[PDB]
RNA sequence: UUGAGCCUUGAUGUGUAGGAUAGGUGGGAGGCUUUGAAGUGUGGACGCCAGUCUGCAUGGAGCCGACCUUGAAAUACCACCCUUUAAUGUUUGAUGUUCUAACGUUGACCCGUAAUCCGGGUUGCGGACAGUGUCUGGUGGGUAGUUUGACUGGGGCGGUC
RNA sequence: GUUUAUUAAAAACACAGCACUGUGCAAACACGAAAGUGGACGUAUACGGUGUGACGCCUGCCCGGUGCCGGAAGGUUAAU
């Protein structure tokens, strides 16, 4: 399902509101991507959903601090 | 991002700088073929014990690598026991490893292969001189004197 | 720009209007002028010496690289076919070679029909 | 430089021949481009005028010492009017319009003083300074500034004649102050 | 056709383009088809071409 | 590389009385050119082929002024430039050129595996495009929610408020 | 041949045939937030959409409006 992997983000609800402001259901989808990530500490490239913001906590922490999180959550990657 | 990077890299980069490139370049390309890595501070310091160390102190000790030859003419004459045929000239004869053996052999410790007798090398008795090398730039001159005992 | 001195003069003449253009040796274009471009429309331009006048606007303008000797390549009928030499022999050229190219079928296409005048 | 390099004049004879004409902007709207009276300057720069004034059978026994030369009379009005190479400049306010003797046919000269009591009283000095620059065709500025005979001391002229930014408009950016003349051209900014 | 001209001259010379081409083959293809009423002109070509 | 800004370097003007193809005002009674010219002779060239400029050159030494006219007088010289055009840049894209490593592969192959899924790997082909997320202009009876007045010798029409 | 099962069987629908138009295949198109699947284990002599309706003899003029197709220099013009 549309999930970021690093962060958590998913689909999310809210309302297109015209200029007359009607409301109608609508949906906020996060900008995923599916990337794989070489990370050199285990030889092997690891693909990731990941949101573009997720690539970002992933350049900033750095690919081995993320997956240790996702280990430690037991998110299987 | 930042990134400080590890060879020498192209059109940006320099051994061990701190450019700033496109994550898309660093993640992707750089990073992965390890020329660079995130510039998470945590490192820029692992880098500024790297900005005293390996330069600062073992270039002093080029220094030293260059202040053999300040015993290189200090003393400025060996001689070696080669006799003389029929007129004063060399029954004996020296090369490197005779004048870097008897070079060796005294105070003055230097590499065998660290001695210039351009050839002459070498065909005659007397005083005679070489080209001593311990580093790229600084070598030194002496003066050898093949003494026909 | 540029330089060549040696080319060609060639020269579309039909029976409306007969077109000037001055090439290189190698067909490479290097200046042009039309008896209708230079004044003259109607019986006006089917005219030798519209021709002739044209043959000169066209040289101040290729002359532009330096021309001095040039074969002549003469295609149709009309006015103006040869009329428009002779303002070149004299507009300043040598004049090497001059040949009618005036191009003529094997009998092939159907020539349109009428001309009930 | 920062103001204005007035040692930028360094072969003709005298380099007086250099000109105020700093930049303005365009008529978006509605905007002039004007001169008030003689425009002075804040330094006297050495001009001994020619002044040409419209005043009376009175005036010509002081209305003639105030930086000038002379004054034309009431009998040479019309009686003076008979020639072409024949026939600032003025008029003095208040209720005196002259377009029966200074209106026909393309000139310059509406500016001198209004005086009705002193030909030259005590204190009314700033006439015989520069002369007039207002709309051309694009745009105004045009006259004159220093000479040869100063240094930064005609850039009193500088932060007094730049400094005379009128009103602008409304779509425009009126700044850019240069002179020179007679050997070259160039300035600095505004 | 061609005329290769070489030194002391100015003249044209191309009385050659009134032996063949030109309004030879040229005023001829320039019109109306024909078909059969060439043999109607060419057989009054030899009716004159007799005498 | 090329479309728009903006900043310097150089262009140029056939209203009428005339020495003659006067752009508007302004400094302005002399600068200039041997820091090697007028004009003959061509070069690139703008174009209403009416004539202008110049890097170059044969060249070899003075031209000018209110001079009287013209609503406005100097190719005497210079400008801040408008008519409109042209040559480096600055940087912005944008259009374009390749590369491969993100990403696509509904080519081929290897293994998990006796598997037309899927995963990993190899290879080829594409390639920073395509595609998707957020934002945005356009289109949108395909869907949806509704509106579409009252008087009235019934209602509607007409008329009226 | 089909059709209003239960007041209409017909001149209505379909039909072979014809035309227009889309579609280079991961087709257009369609069911699906999606994966996936029909189209098709097909590939322009194929597939979809639309209108006309065996066949014979034919199918004239109009592009102003509306719809569509192409075009782009200018004008107008969104987020930014
Ligand atoms: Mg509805
Ligand atoms: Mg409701
Ligand atoms: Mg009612
Ligand atoms: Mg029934
Ligand atoms: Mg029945
Ligand atoms: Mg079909
Ligand atoms: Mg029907
Ligand atoms: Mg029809």
């Amino acid at each position: 399902s549309r999930v970021c992997q690093v962060t958590g983000k998913r689909p999310v609800t809210g309302n297109n509101r015209s200029h007359a402001l009607n409301a109608t259901k609508r949906r906020f989808l996060p900008n995923l991507h599916s990337h794989r990530f070489w990370v050199e500490s285990e030889k092997r490239f690891v693909t990731l959903r990941v949101s573009a913001k997720g690539m970002r906590v992933i350049d900033k922490k750095g690919i081995d601090t993320v997956l240790a999180e996702l280990r430690a959550r037991g998110e299987k990657y | 991002m930042q990134v400080i990077l590890l060879d020498k890299v192209a059109n940006l980069g320099s051994l061990g700088d701190q450019v700033n490139v496109k994550a898309g370049y660093a993640r992707n390309f750089l990073v992965p073929q390890g020329k660079a890595v995130p510039a998470t501070k945590k490192n820029i310091e692992f880098f500024e014990a790297r900005r005293a160390e390996l330069e600062a102190k073992l270039a002093e000790v080029l220094a030293a690598a260059n202040a053999r030859a300040e015993k290189i003419n200090a003393l400025e004459t060996v001689t070696i026991a080669s006799k003389a045929g029929d007129e004063g000239k060399l029954f004996g004869s020296i090369g490197t490893r005779d004048i870097a053996d008897a070079v060796t052999a005294a105070g003055v410790e230097v590499a065998k292969s660290e001695v210039r007798l351009p050839n002459g090398v070498l065909r005659t008795t007397g005083e005679h001189e070489v080209s001593f090398q311990v580093h790229s730039e600084v070598f030194a001159k002496v003066i050898v004197n093949v003494v026909a005992e | 720009r540029k330089q060549v001195s040696d080319g060609v003069a060639h020269i579309h003449a039909s029976f409306n209007n007969t077109i000037v253009t001055i090439t290189d040796r190698q067909g490479n274009a290097l200046g042009w002028a039309t008896a209708g471009g230079s004044g003259f429309r109607g019986s006006r331009k089917s005219t030798p010496f519209a021709a002739q006048v044209a043959a000169e606007r066209c040289a101040d303008a290729v002359k532009e690289y330096g021309i001095k000797n040039l074969e002549v390549m003469v295609k149709g009928p009309g006015p103006g076919r040869e009329s428009t030499i002779r303002a070149l022999n004299a507009a300043g050229f040598r004049i090497t070679n001059i040949t009618d190219v005036t191009p003529i079928p094997h009998n092939g296409c159907r020539p349109p029909k009428k001309r009930r005048v | 430089k920062v103001y204005t390099i007035d040692e930028a004049a360094r072969t003709a004879k005298f380099d007086e021949t250099v000109e105020v004409h700093a930049k303005l902007g365009i008529d978006p709207r509605r905007s002039d481009q004007n001169v008030r009276g003689t425009v002075s300057l804040p330094h006297g720069l050495g001009k001994q005028v020619r002044v040409l004034a419209i005043a009376k059978g009175e005036k010509i026994k002081e209305a003639e010492e105030a930086g000038a030369d002379y004054v034309g009379g009431e009998e040479i009005i019309q009686k003076i009017l008979d020639g072409w190479m024949d026939f600032v400049m003025g008029a003095v306010g208040s209720k005196l319009g002259r377009i029966l003797g200074p209106r026909g046919l393309n000139p310059k000269a509406g500016t001198v003083g209004f005086n009705i009591g002193e030909i030259i009283r005590e204190i009314k000095a700033g006439r015989i300074e520069f002369r007039n620059d207002k709309t051309g065709a694009i745009h105004a500025p045009v006259g004159k500034a220093s000479f040869p005979p100063e240094k930064l001391a005609d850039n009193i002229r500088a932060f007094i004649r730049a400094l005379e930014a009128h009103k602008p408009e409304g779509a425009k950016g009126t700044f850019l102050r240069s002179v020179y003349v007679t050997t070259t051209m160039g300035p600095s900014v505004r | 056709i061609k005329v290769r001209e070489n030194e002391p001259f100015d003249v044209a010379l191309r009385r050659f383009k009134r032996s063949c081409e030109k309004a030879g083959v040229l005023a001829e293809v320039r019109r109306r088809e024909f078909y059969e009423k060439p043999t109607t002109e060419r057989k009054r070509a030899k009716a004159s071409a007799v005498k």
